[PDB]
Formats: structure tokens, C-alpha cells, sequence
């Protein structure tokens, strides 16, 4: 009928592969895109969550750049390849979770900017991880092909 | 990658340390610890990079900032050390402290049902075992080493030895609880093991250093001239100073027998200006040839090329210290006996020394000049002191009469300088001693006064007779 | 469960070789770690055991806090005196496996390269492993199974990957260590310490006083016993293969390497090895 | 890795096995022995021997009361008969524990060594290159079976690549020196 | 004390005479070092109000103004209708930080009035368009910053983060 | 109530973090966490347990502060960052211990002083060893996660 | 059989004339195949002498120096000073083996006394200033390849394989 | 200065009358302290010619010789078939390192030519059969420490490193 | 700096004579290895000529003619009807890409007036008639690209290919 998680990811991989201007972070964020989906499908989605956070280096530099990312169209992931690669894809996840209004834009971006908030939004998230893992799947699966097609390997 | 240079030394009475804290255990003997060599190498380095600094740039930097400017020689937490060392010693045997039979059996009875504090002495290569209950069995020993009473008397005779063999001759064993001589055997063995093991004190040291160099790995801008500048300060290392415990009394004092290079394009310049110390003439020819490196440091060399890059810091006043030198304190003579002047430099460094006593004659003065100059001392405030009258002579708002005075040593008030002087236990001396001697029986003896960045006024042509003075009365 | 650790000590004292070394270090650290509970105890006092001897000793009279603090690192230096006198090689494991295995290569067409290499002054490797961290706080790399420290067979390979490398062209190394597309061509083996002269371990020191200290105003002696691995240890790897056009650089590499460092801290001559002996026995 | 005080003979490393693991293996041997004309009756009657001295911890043949396995488990034993058989046949004796006192002991086990890439410019560790690996101990035993259907191709596949067949190359990083094992064949082993 | 200015930094050019100082001190908070601007800073919960552009509080927390700050005081002519606050150096939501803060400073904000008359819909815009990025170096980047082309040969650099690092939320009205 | 590792993990880390003023701590308490769980595998949960215990250098004054931890939520520790790193991790495993229900509060609150008790305290881990090694070190595994994630690199 | 001439190739000018022979046969041992030069030889224990460049047998391991081979007979005036010497084409320490050699093979190699008045101080040199590159791919490179400028427009392949594959070890005295 | 004279030690009698200086001074570079033969010389790259003994030049580098070094010069009749060369005690591949040299040497090799006649396809050859190190030992390691058997008196303990630690590679035609 | 013509390939030798130039550096982009032509050009809404064939400038974005780009100048006969353009080479739709560029480029195009008077529709050519790519290859494929018959002997992998690496747009009109 709708397909509507495929123009979600559409118009987020819009975005995505219009900050991370090196090529080798298009190229690692395709990396990342051909195996978190999988590692969601297996391992849920609260300890996939906590290791893309880990990877992704969330210094207040790049906090800004999401918080950017949002709304601007002129926003750059700034970092190395795979810290950018790890934050592109936690933009990818928080679009989903925005766009679908499990989560309130205010409140992450609020969370996002402080320091500490961002305690709570994993919370958050945490008490939603069920629905969270049931419905992202199909909007995680076309990110995964749209990685796959409009980019080169390494 | 390839050798850059080698060096044959040699050292006055290395007083190497170990796990053990001494230059021998029951397992190897290392008389070199190439970890020392590297860590004062780097000591030297920064201290001659503040000296280079001061002079031709007014400024002083902090050691953290120093060592992050020579990464890409010296390696760091981010970079593997452009240079190895490879200490090689000759007489490199498997020596290992080696206890056959102690024999006691009866001092164990002695000391049973009580607590003595067991001390030790060696009067007349006869092990006595002092028990502070007032009894002094002779212990009947055999170990691996030996000692020929020349080594006995050079620790007898020195007032500094003697007082650092306080702590490794005397145990407060407590047996009037539980006690066996099985229990007792093992501590007094382990006790003459660390009072033996002391007495490994050898005299003329020699062994050549091998100083290989990863070639390129890769060619940064400023490379070849931080490493030509390390190499100056390691030859500089070489001349004051020297490996092992209590360097700042002229033990363990290095001396260059040799020389070598292996890439002229990189070290000739250090070969030829080492091999000039391959033999001196006398006291003012080698003062001489003192005052020719530090000057060719500051002018006949590359006195700043990369200064002015933004890597290093400016230290903090009142609440850093680093020590570079001043050209001018150094004071050398000649000696022709060396274990006579080494016993004798503790009648110059000590507050009640007879070669002290003369030239500083105030007894509220010489505590000044030393706890300024001669490392840390020990003072409480008992009677009217230090924190009345030394606190005078070193509170900057004082009279010339000492010239020399601290930063932030403030009256009843010195916020940082106050503890650093007066209650941070590891200081190192100012006043330092050396006993370069080699390839032709005469010997030699530098004074010299390292330059602190907490004198904030200071009286040159003074404190340089007063070391003058000192350099004379030793000998 | 608890007469475990009050007489681990004992019995690294006994066997001596026979005892699991990774095992009685980490039962050992409990009591290092509870020092004062385990010495501020009535231990069935036991004549034989090396804890009784801290009740005698007595240091800093008045303070106790502090006179159980210095009794600790005295007892911390006689721990590590203690695993270097009495845990020795008894070296005949190491030889009837490594046989064994060279019979089972051969059985498979291997080329072999048998390698005993001695240890020339005493050396480091795997620092930052686990074997003492918790006591030392720097380990040593140890198998325990074998029950003998040794070189793992990936260090062996990366350094002699490092030195081809950097003598013919990544281009070259990966044509015989094999890059991320095809596989290697050498395989290297562990390497065992056969025969040792008198120790295996040997306690050692560092002691960074200026390091990452602004000034001479914070610095401090801070000084961190540690075992090491003895010197004259000699120790034994295989390397076999089959593409016999790889054993003209393996043969020219080794005895170049070894002469350099091949463990940890070598920049201040550390992990010193020689190439005690090649033997090669091709696949015929 | 075990620590044991009072035995005849200190081990430095002992066998480990947990009930589950040999109701498996006994498992494997009734499927087997229903679909084929195969019957293991040695192996059976050495294993449900073990079995029925089941919900509590057995050491085959030692003298070994209690230890530390593993630095971190604390084990009182019993021996079993101190005649039974070795299915392992080397001396070192044969713990067989209790679940849930057993799985950890196994899964504590393993080898976790840790790898490093060295930063070939600078020479020091590169940044996101290290990482840990498990490797199971050498002398490991794991128990499988290979089944074959009629075919005259089966049998020359029985008789002599099965007679032939005794040491492989198993898993990854052979280049290590981490792939060599050998195969027993009970038929010919027990 | 040590007193610094932030300023809106809009693509609306209403930045001509609005301050007092160019350097003041020996220092401002913002740098520019051969690498990009440093230590940028955010203020979040306000936008920009291009007719006379200025910050407005309103209560969105996803209106965010990012400026810079310079060491001065503005214009010796306010305080009437620019909010002047000190603190910690800490509650500072800097961006691309180089080194430390003294841990106290004084700064002065642009303020507008809310205007209680109109919905105060605000709308996000990048700063595109080098036409306005030109200028703007000069505009304030060099009169305030003088050492522009005096070291930066490269200003293409300190030219493409503005396009993408600065931005804000605009009224549109 | 109960609380999946993952859950737990963020409660604790929750007031570990609230608790560490100073941020050289915090980054200490970062390397801690990414090292000590391949360290509790390697050298065992009771070796490693007491090793942290002994380089908190807790003396019972940075003790109370511990224990006040558990009670209020403006507790702070105190001490050098190379000993309030420890005394964090150390407060991490205790409020797991607790947590979970395997050791009383009351027994650990009374170990860590009281030097009689200390032993019986080892005693009892040599019992309850099985019990704590299943999980533990899934539950540290989140903590390094969430300390690699929330706090910057030194 | 047949006879090939070793050739070193250091970043001086002895690379002009020390052989006779360009083709000699139909094959050189080294080839240059759309991916770099193959079958290189390597000789260790051996130093060049760039003054009158000759292999100086030395003993040390670790000195090294490589070169490409070519088939033919030393300039009609050697063979006094040169270690000839034949070796069945699996004794060569050869890199890059692109094809299989027959297995017979006699190498003659420029060889020089080593010179006992004084210390032989060898030190490692690598080939870099790609200008030096330029002019020894013109003088041997050409003079032995006619390839060069005939197949080849991925010339900066070559140069810059040659520019980190060939080393060697040098008096330098 | 310092002459050195290296002896080549396969399994065969080629070192009995080779040397003049015995001992001619009191020093040596091989040793022998009651832990066995310290400061043994290796090479690589060359093998032995039983026949008249002598090392002949191949390029193989795991074709390797391991013999000792003495102070001596041979039989005054030669230096028409040695390698007279002069190293810095660093370029000397030395196994079981006892003594820190002198920085300087002058060693003459017992040298064949290359023979470019046949290919010298070479093998291994260990030693056993102590029929050959019985004799030996009194052929070279007596005829010159003379100390041993007056210092020395567990030859057995010799009589094994030497079965051991000494190989090299042979021609064997 | 670096100049560089393309040189369309259609149906008709109308390009015989149309640069002067056959290398002038010496590389062109358009490269030739064993496997047929690397690094073609293609230009979008532009249809060409045949009648003395020159690229018309069209607006239809399908419009697009295949040619290979060549180093040199036309005919320095030129400019007054031919484009110039000077485009950093991330701005070039190349094809069948195996090296790299020169990160800038001068390009010159033959072109054409737009002749406003008819309806310019254009025709789909292929290129077919593998004997007209005979006389291609003796035409440019062997004054410029003179490797021809000297390296290739599988010129039919260049002649196969230019019967469908190369299509384009022609006018007939």
C-alpha cells in the first residue's frame, strides 16, 4: 500500500550521504549499514544501540553536527571514517524514531545538546526497545540496500 | 635500522640500584641499567634544551612540553624512540649474589622471647652481629663476592655511604610471641643478603654503549636537528654527571675512553668534540673545554631553528621548577686521589661540614645556602628557626646580605614554594660534583651549580666564590 | 577453600615446577590485595609458610597502617623473588611436543624450519598481559596449559613481516605473508623455551620518576617490580610452509630480527635474542 | 587450570566435562546406533557407568578430594570407581561436574589473547587495532560423528580415506599455528 | 574582568556599527588558527529577528544561534535592550574547543523584544550563497580578525565551514 | 521488580557518573571500565574483585563516601582520579552484587572494613562464584559500552 | 645454458657501463609485465662500491644489494675479478618470480677485492630524489628495456615500485 | 693492529696445519669458559669444499658456515686464496657473546674460487660420528688452548655445543 | 600547465585533419592497455556534424558524443570557431576509467555554430561497418596512437570495442 519506511529512508539517506563529504566515510558508513541490521535482527536492539553508541565517539562536536543535520541541509559529520560512519547511522536511527514520533524532536534534541539528558533519552529508549525493534526493521533493511547500491566498495 | 654512534665509558664507583636497590641480587648483576641511561639522557636533554632557551630566548619551558617537542627522538606514549640503546659491559660474567653458609643458630636464641633490633657492622672483615640488648656476636659467613677493605673503608670513611647503609642493617624483630629457628634463620639470612649486597661498590666501571638510530621511518622537517641537539646533550650528560645513586656526590661519575661514528653526516661533530676530551692537560684547560661546549651550544651550533614553533609552554613561576645552567659555576681542580675527595665532598655539602663551616660562617646561613642549593633537608619547627630566620634569607623581600632568595617564598605566607623547598622530600642538589678522569693518570673535579627557575634574584660573582671556595677546601 | 590461599605460598615453594604458575599468581594477588586482613589473622600459624614472617618483623613502630603498607611491598618483592627461584624449566614437555608436532607437519608435506633462539639479556614480552598484572602490575605472556611463558606466534610473525616489508616492498611481504585478498604462505608457530641456564623469571625494576611530570616540582621516584624472563632462556618456534620459494627470505630474515628487539621496552635493550640454530627439514 | 593441595601427584592442567556433554555424546551414540547396523556397546556402558553417578561432581581416576578450577571455583570431589576405564587415554584425570558449576568452569576455560596491529610509520599500535581472540586449549577433545549411506563409493570412502584420515587443518588462523588436530576413530580407539 | 561580545550571525548583514571593539584585549574566545574557526559558540532557545536582526528569547529548545565571541563591550550606547550576563566559563555551549576559559567572563547578548503581537513562527536557514559568505570575512571576520589575509592565503577554508558550520533559526517575518 | 543487565548497567552508571565531579576521574573511570571486564575473564571475578578493592585505596574515609552512594543521589566521591576510578568500578560490581540479590548490603557495607570480616566475605564469593561469574561480565559489558559512549577520550 | 649478467642499481653513476651485452639471448631473467619489474635478485653478505661500482663481499647479514639481470659476457676484459658462478635458477633469493627459469643458470656478477686498508663502515641507502629515478631508468632502464616508451604509459608505475623496492648498503667512502 | 684468522669447521681434517700464530700474543675472540665455546663467528651465503676445504661463494641465504676466529696468518705462503678484509667488530655474526670487542678486526677467510664450471646444488651436514670431534679437538681446539687439560676437564661438555651448535651447508661434489 | 583536445569518432573521417598536434607532452588521458581504450570521454546535449563533422551544440540531455580526449592544440588553425574550457578534471564524464588525472585540465572542443535554420534533429549513430574501423585505426588509432601493430597483435579487442564503446548523435542535417 504505503511502503512508507522506504521514502523514510529514502529522505534520510538523502541526508546522510550528503554530510559525510570524505569517501571513504560513504564507504564505511556502507559498512555499517550491511551489518547493524543484521546484528539488530540477532542480538535485539538495546545492546546493538549501546555498541553503535560506543563506536560512535558522541563528543558535543558531533552532537551539534546531528542536532544540524536535522534540520539543515548544509550540515558535515566532521570526525574520522568510522566515527563518522557510527554517527550517520545513529542519525539514522533517531530520524526513524523521530519521523514515527516514538520519541518527542524536542525532547531529543534537548537531550542531544546537554550533557546528561542524554542518560535519559538511552532510558527512554530503553523502555521502548520492543516496539522500537519490531518497527524499524523494514526502514533499517532499505537503508541497508540504499547503502549497498549508491555507493562503491572498498 | 643501522648504528649511529658508539661510546666507550667509564664510571667512579657506580652506584647502580636494582629491584633490590642495590647493584647485585641473588639472580643477575647489573652494574649498567641502560633504563638509567636513557632516563638521564632525557634529563640532560631538557635541562641543556632550558639552558638553550633562557640564554637566547629569554623564556623557560615545562618538561612535558620539552619531551613532546623531541617525541620523534626521544619516542612517548605516541612514538616508538628514534634511538636504541644497548648498554655493553665489559666483565658481563653471570655473577649472583650467592649466601653458602651464614651459620648463626645462636643469635636466634639470643634474640628469642624478646624484640631487639638487630643492626649489623662489618668492623674488620669481621660480620658482628650488634643486637641493640647489648650483644655483638661475630657472624661466621661465606658468600660469592668479596671485598678487599678497600671498598669497607671507602664506606666506613664517607660520612654520605655510611648514612644510606643506615636502612639496610637492622631489623625490630618482635620474637617474644611466636618464634622458630627456622622463621628467624630465614629473616637473618634475607638481612645479611641486604647488607652484602650493599658492599658490591666496584671502582672503574668501564663498558661501551652502542646507540643505534631507526635511519629514516620516516623524514619529518625538524628531525636530523633535534636528533644532532640530543646528541650534544647526551655527550654533555657524559661530562656532568653520571649513572647510578648520589650522581650530585660524584659517584658513578662517567668519563669517555672512546669514541666512534658510523654516519659522519650526522655525529663527526659530536666524534671530534668527544675525542677532545680523549686527554686533558690540566684544571684550566679542561674548564676550558667546558666553557667551549655550552658556548658552541648557545652559538656554534643551531641555536634556534624550531624555538619558535608552537609545540612547547611556557612554564609557570611559583609553581614549576626546571633546571637549566649557568656557564660561569664551573669549578674544577685536580685530585690524583679519588676515594680522599669522594669522602670528602660531605665536608662540603653538609651544615655542620668542616670545608662549609669556614666560608659560610653564620650557622643561621649555611641552612639557607644548602636547603637552597644542596637538595632537601629535613627541618621542623622546633625552636626559633627556619620559619623565622631561614625564612629571611629566603623570602624575597629580605637584605642582600643572602643574595639568594625564591620566587613565591612569602613571610608566614609562602603558598607553593614554601613546601617545595622546605617539605617535598625528593629534590635534587643544585650543588653537584663530578670526577671526569681518563687516558692519562691525572684526574680532575667539576663543581658545578645548576640554575633553578625559582630564583627570582641571585648574586652570580657570590654563590661563585663561595663554590670556588668548596671546590678548594674537598681537595 | 580458604587454606588454599594461606598455603599457595607453601606450595609454590614445594613443586616448584608442577604447580599451575597462572593459577597460584592469581590465588597469590588475593592474598597480596587482603595483605593486612590476611596477616591481621590467626592463620593456623604454619612454620613453613612465607607470611608468618611479617609478625616478627616489626617496621614503623608506632603507625600500624603504615607498617602494614611497607610489609606489603616487602612482601611483594619476596613474591616475585619466590616465583623466580623456585618455578625453573623443566624443558622435556617442550621437546617431546615440539617433536611430536614436527612428525605430524612432516606427515603433511610441511616444509620445516626448527628455530631455537636464546634470550641474550633478559627480556619482556606480552607487558601488558595477564599473568602477575594484578600483583605487578605488568604480566607476562604465559600459557597456562603449557605452563611456560612464550612468544606468541602473531609477534613472531608481524616482526618478521615488519623487517621483510621494510627490506623488499609491502609489495613483496604480501606476496609471501598474503594480504587481505589471499592467504599467507608462512605459518609460525609459539615459541616454547627449551632449556634455560639457572633461572626462567627474574625480578626487575622501572622506576619513571620525570615521566609526564611538568617540572622537577611534581616529580617523584614511583618504582614498579616486575618479573622478566631471564637471561640465556632459550627459546623454540617452528615455521613451516609448502610454496618452497618462501624459505630464501625466512632463512635471510631470521638471524637479523632477533639481533634487534623481539619483546617489549627494546629501545633500552630489553627482549635481546640470538638465533641459537636453523634447522630445515625441506618436504622432500 | 587446577590447584589442589594433598595429592600423590601435583597436575598442572586437568580434563573437565560436565554431565550435559555426555548425555549428548550418549545421545549421539542411541541415534546413531538406531539408524545404523553400528552399535557402540564399550562407549555406552563407559558413559552411563559415569551417568548414573550423576548430581555431583566425579573425578574418574585421581585421588583428587577438592580444588580450585580455574582460579575461581572452589570443587569438592569423589572419585568414582578407580577402575573404570580411561576414554581419554593419557594419564591426567578426568573432572566431571555438575551444570551450572560446570558450564562456567568450561566457559572460563578458553584462551583469551589479546592482538595488536603496530602503526608501521611510528611504530606503535594503531588506533582501533586491537582486539582479544578465543582459542580452545591444545589436547582439547571434542566428540562428532560421520555417517555414510550405501552407495560402493561410501564403502571405498570407509575403506581406506577413513584408514588415512588422521590429522587436518581445522578453522582459521592456520598462519598462527592455531589449526592442527588429530582424529581417533573410535572403532579403532575403543 | 575579562569581558567578551557575542554577536548574531546571520546571513542579514545588520552587523555594520554595532559593537565598540575590534580587539580589545590580547584575546577573544573565538580563534582562527590555519584550521577553521575554534571554540564557537551556541545559544539555544533563541532566534535570529532579521528585521534589525537580533536574539529573541523564545521557549523552543530547537531554535539555536551559533556566534562568536569577542573580548569588549558593545557601543557604550545600550544595556537598554542587550541582555549582559557574566558567568563560569563553563555553562558556555562552545563548539570545535581549542584550549581552557578562566573560568569567569562577562558577556552581552543582542536582545529583541518578544512582541507579545505576532506569532513568533521561526524557520530554520543555512548560510549559503558566497555572496553573502564574501563579504561577511570582511564584514566583521576581517575588520574584528585583521590578520585575515595577513596569514590566511587559504580563506577558502575559513570560507566553507561558515557555509556549513554557522546557523540559525529565522522568523521569517 | 526485576532489572536486565542492560537496564541495571544504566542505573548504576547513572550515579557513578553524577558521582565523579572532577572529569580527569571520568576518563580514568573509562579506561577502567574498558580493561577490567577482559581482566575479570582472564584472572578470575574474586582476584580481579579484591585487586579493585585494594587499588581503591578506600581509607574509610572515601569509604563513606561509597556507601553513601547506594543512599543518597548527591553523594560524590573523592580521592586522585587513579583511586576514584577504582572506587567507581568498585561501587559499579557492589551495586550489581547487591542488585541481583547475591550478597546482602549489609555484608559487603561491613566488609571492605572491619578487616575480620574480609575473609568470611572471600569465603563466601568461593561459594557464590558460579552464581556471579554466569552474568557479570554481560552486565560490565554494558558499563564499557555506556563509559565508552558518554565520556571523552583522554 | 645459458649465462646472465648481474647489474646493481644504486642512486650514483656507476650504472653506465659495466656490462657488454643488451639481449644476448630471447629472455632476461627480470621482466617488466603491465605490473613492475619481476624476478628480481636480491644478494645479501654483499656492499656496492659506487667508486668503480662493484659487489664487495663483506660477511654481515643484514647488507644488502639488489639489481635485474640480463644474459650475456662481461665487456671482453673481465673475468679476473668477477665471481662467476652458476646456479640452477632455485638458489636465487629471486622476488616477483613472474615465470618458472630452466633451472640452469650462470650469473656473472661485478665483484671487487674487498679492499683491506681500512674499515669497511657500509650504511644503508635508499633510493629517493626521483630526478636520480628520471636519469637511471634513461641510462640502463632504457639501454636494457626498449619497452620504455613502447608499451609503457604507467611509466610512474615502475618509477615509483623502483622508488621502494631497491635498496642497498654502500661504503659511502 | 688485530688480525684475526677464521677457521672453517666442517666435519672433515682440512684445519691441521693452516695456521702460523698459534698463540702469538694472549687473547682471542673464541673462548672457552666452563659453559662452552663462546663467540662462535657464523657466515652466511658460503659453503664448505671438503676437498682442500674452503669456502666457496654462492648467493643462497640460507646456505651458511659456522667456524671460530683466532689470531693468526696463514702459513706465510698464502694470501693468493684468503679474503684479507678489516670489519668494526660489528659486522661479525657472533653466537653465545661473551667478550665487548675491540670496535676493530682484520680477519683473513679461508677462501675458494666459485668454480663456474658445475652448479653448486649444496647440503647440510651436522655433526656427529664423535670419531670426528674426538680428533679434533686435539687437531684445533687443543693444538691451541693448550689450557685445556689444564683448566679444562669435562671435554665431554665441549664434546656436546659441538655436536650441537657448530653445522653448516657442503657441496658435497 | 597541461592542454588537451577531444577528438570526436563518428562514422565519417571528417577528423583526419582536425589537430595538429600526435602527443606535444607525453600522455593523454586516453589510454590504450592490452584491453582496449581507457579513460573515453563523453559530453551531454551535444550532437555532431559529420559533413566536415563538428560537435553542434544541442540542449537535449541525451545528446551525448563519444570520442577519446588527446593531448594537443587543433591545427593552431583555430579558436575562432572551436570551445575552449578549463575544467579541474572532477567535472569530466570519463568512462572505462584505469589512471587517474592531473586534478586540472585545458580542454578545447570542436565545435560548430548552432545554425539556426532548421529543426536540429538529431540521429542515433552507432558506430558499425567493421571495415570503417579499419580505416579508423590506420587513420587516428595509428598516427597518434602508433603503438598500433607494434604491441597489440589482438587489435581486435580494439576493434571489436569501438563497434559499441562508441555511439553518438548526428545531425544528417
Amino acid at each position: 500500500l504505503y511502503e512508507e519506511d522506504y521514502k523514510l529512508a529514502l529522505e534520510a539517506f538523502k541526508k546522510v550521504f550528503n554530510a559525510l563529504t570524505h569517501y571513504g566515510a560513504k564507504q564505511a558508513f556502507r559498512s555499517r549499514a550491511r551489518d547493524l541490521v543484521e546484528e539488530i535482527y540477532n542480538s535485539g536492539f538495546i545492546p546493538t544501540f549501546f555498541y553503535i553508541i560506543s563506536k560512535a565517539e558522541l563528543n558535543s562536536d558531533s552532537l551539534d553536527s546531528l542536532i544540524s543535520l536535522f534540520s539543515s541541509d548544509n550540515a558535515i559529520l566532521r570526525g574520522s571514517d568510522e566515527n563518522v560512519s557510527y554517527s550517520a547511522y545513529l542519525f539514522i536511527i533517531l530520524y526513524y524514531l523521530i519521523k514515527r514520533g516514538i520519541i518527542e524532536q524536542k525532547f531529543l534534541i534537548q537531550a542531544l545538546r546537554c550533557e546528561k539528558t542524554r542518560l535519559d533519552l538511552i532510558d527512554k529508549l530503553y523502555n521502548l526497545a520492543p516496539i522500537i525493534s519490531a518497527k524499524i526493521r523494514t526502514y533499517l533493511l532499505a537503508i541497508k540496500r540504499l547503502s549497498e547500491a549508491l555507493i562503491e566498495a572498498r | 635500522e643501522e648504528l649511529l654512534m658508539s661510546l666507550k665509558l667509564k664510571a667512579l664507583y657506580p652506584l647502580t640500584g636494582g629491584y633490590n636497590r642495590h647493584s647485585i641480587n641473588p639472580f643477575y648483576e647489573e652494574l649498567v641499567r641502560p633504563t638509567e641511561i636513557k632516563g638521564l639522557w632525557r634529563w640532560w636533554n631538557r635541562v641543556l634544551f632550558n639552558t638553550l632557551a633562557y640564554s637566547t630566548k629569554g623564556k623557560l619551558y615545562t618538561y612535558e612540553s620539552i619531551d613532546r617537542l623531541f617525541e620523534d627522538v626521544f619516542g612517548s606514549e605516541n612514538k616508538k624512540s628514534a634511538v636504541r640503546l644497548e648498554v655493553i659491559t665489559d666483565e658481563g660474567n653471570d655473577n649472583r649474589f650467592e649466601l653458602s653458609y651464614v651459620e648463626l643458630d645462636k643469635v636466634i636464641d639470643c634474640l628469642r622471647n624478646y624484640k631487639r633490633k638487630v643492626s649489623l657492622d662489618f668492623i674488620d672483615n669481621t660480620l658482628i652481629a650488634e643486637i641493640e640488648g647489648s650483644t655483638k656476636i661475630p657472624i661466621s659467613f661465606k658468600s660469592n663476592l668479596d671485598i678487599d677493605k678497600i671498598i669497607k673503608d671507602l664506606v666506613h670513611n664517607n660520612k654520605l655511604l655510611s648514612f644510606e647503609l643506615l636502612g639496610f642493617k637492622s631489623v625490630e624483630i618482635d620474637a617474644t610471641k611466636i618464634s622458630d629457628k627456622k622463621i628467624l634463620k630465614e629473616i637473618l639470612r634475607d638481612l645479611i643478603t641486604n647488607y652484602l649486597e650493599y658492599f658490591n661498590i666496584k671502582q672503574e666501571v668501564t663498558f661501551t654503549l652502542n646507540i643505534y638510530l631507526d635511519k629514516s621511518r620516516e623524514h619529518k622537517q625538524n628531525f636530523e636537528d633535534k636528533l644532532k641537539f640530543a646528541l650534544y646533550s647526551l655527550l654533555v650528560f657524559i661530562l656532568l654527571g653520571g649513572i647510578g645513586r648520589k650522581t650530585s656526590r660524584g659517584f658513578g661519575s662517567l668519563s669517555i675512553i672512546d669514541v666512534k661514528c658510523y654516519d659522519n653526516s650526522i655525529c663527526k661533530k659530536i666524534e671530534d668534540l668527544a675525542k677532545n676530551f680523549l686527554k686533558i692537560s690540566s684544571g684550566n684547560e679542561l674548564k676550558s673545554k667546558i666553557e667551549s661546549i655550552l658556548d658552541c651550544i648557545k652559538n656554534s651550533c643551531i641555536d634556534t631553528l624550531y624555538i619558535e614553533n608552537n609545540i612547547l609552554s611556557e612554564i609557570d613561576p611559583k609553581k614549576n621548577v626546571v633546571y637549566f645552567i649557568n656557564s660561569d659555576l664551573f669549578e674544577v681542580k685536580r685530585i690524583n686521589d679519588k676515594e680522599k675527595v669522594l669522602a670528602n665532598i660531605y665536608k662540603a655539602v653538609s651544615s655542620e661540614g668542616c670545608c662549609i663551616k669556614s666560608i659560610i660562617t653564620d650557622k643561621y646561613v649555611r641552612k639557607s645556602f644548602l636547603i637552597a642549593f644542596g637538595g632537601y633537608r629535613k627541618v621542623e619547627k622546633d625552636k626559633g628557626l627556619d620559619i623565622g630566620f631561614i625564612k629571611n634569607y629566603l623570602c624575597e623581600t629580605c637584605e642582600t646580605v643572602s643574595s639568594f632568595n625564591i620566587v613565591d617564598f612569602l613571610l608566614s605566607e609562602g603558598s607553593f614554594m614554601s613546601d617545595y623547598i622546605l617539605q617535598y622530600e625528593h629534590r635534587n642538589s643544585l650543588l653537584r660534583f663530578k670526577l671526569i678522569s681518563d687516558n692519562s693518570n691525572n684526574s680532575y673535579l667539576i663543581g658545578y651549580i645548576l640554575h633553578s627557575s625559582y630564583f627570582k634574584k641571585i648574586d652570580i660573582k657570590y654563590v661563585r666564590c663561595i663554590l670556588e671556595k668548596l671546590t678548594y677546601c674537598v681537595i | 577453600a580458604i587454606d588454599f590461599l594461606v598455603n599457595i605460598l607453601e606450595l609454590i615453594k614445594e613443586k616448584q615446577c608442577n604447580i599451575n604458575l597462572f593459577s597460584a599468581i592469581s590465588l597469590t594477588s588475593i592474598v597480596y590485595n587482603n595483605f593486612g586482613e590476611f596477616l591481621s589473622n590467626n592463620q593456623s600459624y604454619s612454620t613453613n609458610n612465607p607470611l608468618l614472617k611479617y609478625h616478627i618483623i616489626i617496621l614503623n613502630d608506632k603507625n600500624k597502617t603504615k607498617d602494614v603498607e611497607e610489609k606489603r611491598n616487602i612482601f611483594k618483592r619476596e613474591v616475585a623473588e619466590l616465583i623466580s627461584r623456585n618455578f625453573k624449566l623443566d624443558g622435556e614437555k617442550v621437546r617431546n611436543y615440539f617433536d611430536s608436532l614436527k612428525e605430524v607437519l612432516k606427515s603433511l608435506k610441511y616444509t620445516i624450519v626448527d628455530v631455537e633462539i636464546t634470550t641474550r639479556t633478559r627480556a619482556l614480552i606480552g607487558v601488558s598481559t595477564s599473568l602477575g598484572k594484578l600483583i605487578f602490575g605488568s604480566g607476562i605472556s604465559f600459557d597456562p596449559y603449557m605452563n611456560l611463558p612464550y612468544i606468541p606466534a602473531s609477534e613472531i610473525k608481524g616482526i618478521v613481516r615488519s623487517y621483510i616489508e621494510g627490506k623488499l616492498g609491502e609489495q613483496e611481504a604480501e606476496e609471501i605473508f598474503g594480504n587481505e585478498e589471499r592467504e599467507g604462505n608462512v605459518n609460525f608457530t609459539d615459541a616454547y623455551p627449551t632449556r634455560s641456564k639457572d633461572f626462567l623469571f627474574v625480578p626487575d625494576v622501572i622506576t619513571p620518576h620525570y615521566n609526564g611530570k611538568k617540572s622537577e616540582a611534581d616529580a617523584e621516584p614511583r618504582p614498579v617490580i616486575h618479573l622478566t624472563i631471564a637471561p640465556k632462556v632459550t627459546f623454540r618456534f617452528l615455521i613451516y610452509y609448502k610454496r618452497e620459494d618462501v624459505g630464501k627470505p625466512i632463512c635471510d630474515s631470521m638471524p637479523i630480527i632477533l639481533i634487534r628487539g623481539l619483546g617489549a621496552r627494546s629501545s633500552v635493550g630489553y627482549s635481546l635474542f640470538e638465533l641459537r640454530k636453523i634447522e630445515v627439514i625441506k618436504a622432500a | 587450570r587446577i590447584i589442589e593441595i594433598d595429592s600423590a601427584k601435583p597436575y598442572v592442567w586437568v580434563y573437565v566435562t560436565t554431565y550435559e556433554l555426555l548425555k549428548k555424546v550418549k545421545l549421539y551414540l542411541d541415534s546413531i546406533s538406531q539408524l545404523s547396523n553400528a552399535s557402540f556397546s564399550n562407549l555406552k556402558n563407559k558413559i552411563d557407568t559415569i551417568l548414573a553417578k550423576e548430581g555431583k561432581n566425579i573425578t574418574l581416576d585421581s585421588d583428587l578430594k577438592s580444588a580450585i578450577l580455574n582460579e575461581d571455583f572452589y570443587v569438592e570431589l569423589e572419585a568414582l570407581n578407580n577402575k573404570i576405564p580411561s576414554i581419554i587415554n593419557a594419564g591426567v584425570p578426568l573432572l566431571v561436574l555438575e551444570d551450572s558449576i560446570g558450564r562456567e568452569v568450561i566457559n572460563r576455560s578458553l584462551i583469551r589473547v589479546r592482538r595488536i596491529r603496530i602503526d608501521r610509520d611510528k611504530k606503535v599500535v594503531e588506533t582501533g587495532g586491537l582486539w582479544s581472540e578465543e582459542y580452545v586449549p591444545m589436547k582439547t577433545i571434542f566428540f562428532s560423528v560421520l555417517l555414510g549411506k550405501e552407495s560402493k563409493e561410501s564403502a571405498i570412502f570407509a575403506s581406506c580415506i577413513l584408514r588415512n584420515l588422521r590429522y587436518v587443518i581445522l578453522g582459521g588462523k592456520e598462519t598462527i599455528g592455531k589449526g592442527i588436530v588429530e582424529l581417533r576413530w573410535v572403532k579403532d580407539v575403543i | 574582568s575579562t569581558q567578551r561580545e557575542y554577536v548574531f550571525i546571520p546571513i542579514t548583514n545588520s552587523i555594520t556599527i554595532d559593537v565598540k571593539i575590534t580587539i580589545g584585549g590580547s584575546d577573544h574566545i573565538t580563534n582562527i588558527d590555519e584550521r577553521g574557526i575554534h571554540n564557537v559558540l551556541v545559544i539555544t532557545g533563541y532566534a535570529v529577528d532579521e528585521k534589525n536582526g537580533r536574539l529573541v528569547p523564545t521557549l523552543d529548545p530547537c531554535d539555536y544561534v551559533k556566534g562568536i565571541l569577542v573580548a569588549g563591550t558593545p557601543q557604550q550606547a545600550q544595556s537598554n535592550d542587550f541582555l549582559t550576563l557574566k558567568l563560569p566559563a563553563n555553562k558556555l555551549y562552545l563548539i570545535r574547543k581549542k584550549g581552557n576559559i578562566s573560568d569567569d567572563l562577562k558577556i552581552y547578548i543582542p536582545y529583541s523584544s518578544p512582541d507579545a503581537r505576532n506569532s513568533m513562527k521561526t524557520k530554520p536557514v543555512s548560510i549559503s550563497d558566497d555572496t553573502i559568505v564574501n563579504n561577511i570575512i570582511k564584514e566583521v571576520f576581517d575588520k574584528i580578525y585583521n590578520i585575515t589575509q595577513k596569514e590566511k592565503v587559504k580563506i577558502e577554508k575559513v570560507k566553507e565551514d561558515i557555509k556549513e558550520l554557522f546557523s540559525y533559526y529565522a522568523l521569517e517575518q
